[PDB]
């Protein structure tokens, strides 16, 4: 379980999330935010709310109701 | 000449035929829908969920994680257990390890339990049900020589005496079975023969009944008219018109305005006043039948007994006599082996358990749904008489009701049989490991490639994803899984096999 933070870029935030009841994530831009984050991380906290019963809409609408996002994972 | 089923058919009817979802599930269907955007991901990541599976410690945490969950039903454990038979088809030797592994595991648990008598006659775990797959697998090659024979016979003879007597639609009660339950209770008929011609043109004879219902009869005539046909192919009895052209002309339909309603009467061949040597068409284009809802049933029973009873005969005989398949011989003299390292003194525990393990578990599964291994479809009329056979044969393996009154000196006369078998096995010279594995080999070779193995893959696959939680941690508990960092790769792969997906 690790806590990292991100910041918008000119390409997005730069990461992929998928599943519905363990929201995880999928693929990194090459170029992103992200990989300058692991490929196959699950996210366990995202900005506080922990999205361990959080759907897929809303795993994904706490991390876009915001400038920057601050989460979670579990690598 | 014996109609015997393609290994790839049979293997799906046996494996997944009284599965979940149904006849038409998934896997006979190879259902799987994914974007073809992701296939190329899709398939890569089910290549190492393969590899993953290929792990001994992943697979036994899987499985024992699997065991733990209330949350299972018996049909998740058949299931799953058949998944796994067609996902490790490529390795045999491996799948068999598993087994070995898990069936050591249970009967230790059995020993030092309440009832080591009790073992593998509750098939509420999965090895059995892989067993009883690993036994299905062994003797495809052996039903396909000597067994398929009488059984076969057996089958078309029950059909025959069963055909011969009147069937009603409703309640499926036939005059002439060997159930009970499902015998007839008088009404006057007569084996009627009409003309029929068939239209794609040519006229065949057809031997019917004058109280068989319209839909019946229209059976019994497509029976005859696409033999050579396998049953996939052939009509259902509402694609199909029968037509009778008497003068200058009427239709039959099971209801219609011509139908004797006072409830509604199906319509027979009786009704319509078609006598015998008629000439109908055949073109490719509540409710009571006979029943409006004893010395006699035992008089039917026994002389469908007697008419059956040859065929009972030859089948026990090429069953329980003969050069006994390697697999069996192999398992049989590995239950031996580790009767005698757990200590378990009664060989009435090994007769039990060497019963429960290859009549029980193959032949009785077989003996009751023949269409498994033969082009046939058959109705609850067929299958509830070879049920009574099925019995009458557990019951010549129990070292200890119709089934009990109808066949009485036969069991005793089987139990002879039986025991005879089980030393004959015993007696026989043994097949190494060696020998075992490289039969498995040719298995494994020779139809892989004709699996469903991409969605044996992906059902397993959601069954780590419905408890990923409890797999995770007991990869993450099991200190080799965690040295493999099992969990790791599991969470990578189900990283890329997601559904909902979205780009931020």
């Amino acid at each position: 379980q690790r806590c990292v933070i991100i910041q918008k870029d000119q390409h997005g935030f730069g990461f992929t999330v998928s599943g519905d009841r363990i929201v995880l994530v999928q693929s990194v831009r090459p170029g992103g935010a992200a990989m300058k984050v692991k490929e196959g991380d699950r996210i366990i906290k995202v900005n506080g709310t922990m999205v361990t019963n959080s759907s897929h809409l809303e795993v994904v609408k706490l991390i876009k109701s915001g400038a920057y996002v601050a989460l979670t994972l579990l690598g | 000449g014996i109609p015997t089923l393609d290994y790839k058919t049979y293997t799906d009817r046996v494996f997944f035929l009284p599965s979940k979802d149904g006849d038409k599930d998934v896997m006979i269907t190879g259902k799987l829908d994914i974007p073809e955007s992701r296939r190329p991901i899709v398939e890569q990541a089910l290549y190492q969920f393969s590899n993953l599976l290929n792990s001994k410690s992943f697979l036994i945490n899987f499985i024992h994680t699997l065991e733990n969950q209330r949350e299972f039903s018996a049909r998740a454990k058949v299931y799953f257990a058949s998944l796994l038979t067609v996902a490790l088809h490529g390795k045999l030797e491996y799948y068999t390890d598993i087994m070995r592994t898990l069936f050591l595991e249970l009967m230790e648990q059995y020993v030092v339990a309440k009832n080591p008598k009790l073992m593998l006659r509750r098939s509420e775990t999965v090895v059995e049900r892989m067993l009883s797959n690993w036994m299905s697998i062994c003797l495809y090659q052996y039903l396909k020589d000597s067994a398929g024979e009488p059984l076969y016979k057996l089958f078309k003879a029950i059909k025959h005496q069963v055909e011969k007597g009147p069937v009603d639609a409703v309640q499926k009660k036939a005059k002439y079975t060997l159930n009970d339950t499902g015998l007839l209770g008088d009404v006057e008929y007569a084996p009627l023969t009409v003309s029929v011609i068939v239209q794609d043109i040519d006229a065949i004879p057809v031997k019917v009944l004058n109280c068989d219902t319209i839909s019946q009869v229209k059976e019994k005539i497509i029976d005859q008219v696409y033999r050579t046909q396998p049953c996939s192919c052939w009509p259902k009895p509402d694609s199909v018109v029968l037509e009778w052209r008497p003068g200058s002309t009427q239709i039959l339909s099971d209801l219609d305005l011509t139908s004797q309603r006072e409830w509604k009467r199906i319509n027979t061949l009786m009704h319509y006043n078609v006598r015998d040597g008629a000439t109908l068409i055949l073109s490719k284009v509540r409710v009571w039948h006979l029943v409006r809802p004893t010395e006699i049933y035992l008089t039917r029973l026994l002389s469908v007994k007697g008419t059956l009873q040859q065929f009972v005969d030859n089948f026990f005989q090429s069953v329980l006599a003969h050069a006994v398949p390697p697999a069996v011989k192999y398992f049989f003299d590995f239950l031996d082996e580790q009767a005698e390292k757990h200590d378990i003194r009664d060989e009435d525990t090994i007769h039990i358990w060497k019963t429960n393990s290859l009549p029980l578990r193959f032949w009785v599964n077989i003996l009751k749904n023949p269409h498994f291994i033969f082009d046939v479809h058959v109705h609850e009329v067929v299958d509830a008489s070879l049920s009574v056979i099925a019995q009458t044969f557990m019951d010549a393996c129990t070292r200890t009701p119709s089934n009990k009154l109808l066949y009485a000196k036969e069991i005793s006369t089987y139990k002879k049989m039986v025991e005879d078998y089980y030393k004959g096995i015993r007696q026989m010279v043994q097949v190494s490991d060696q020998d075992m594995n490289t039969h498995l080999a040719e298995i494994s070779r020779a139809h892989t490639d004709s699996l469903n193995t991409l969605v044996a893959l992906h059902q397993l696959y959601q069954y780590t994803q419905k408890y990923y939680d409890e797999i995770i941690n007991a990869l993450e508990e099991d200190p080799a899984a965690q040295k493999m960092q099992l969990a790791f790769r599991l969470q990578q792969i189900a990283a890329a096999l997601e559904n909902k997906v979205t780009d931020l």
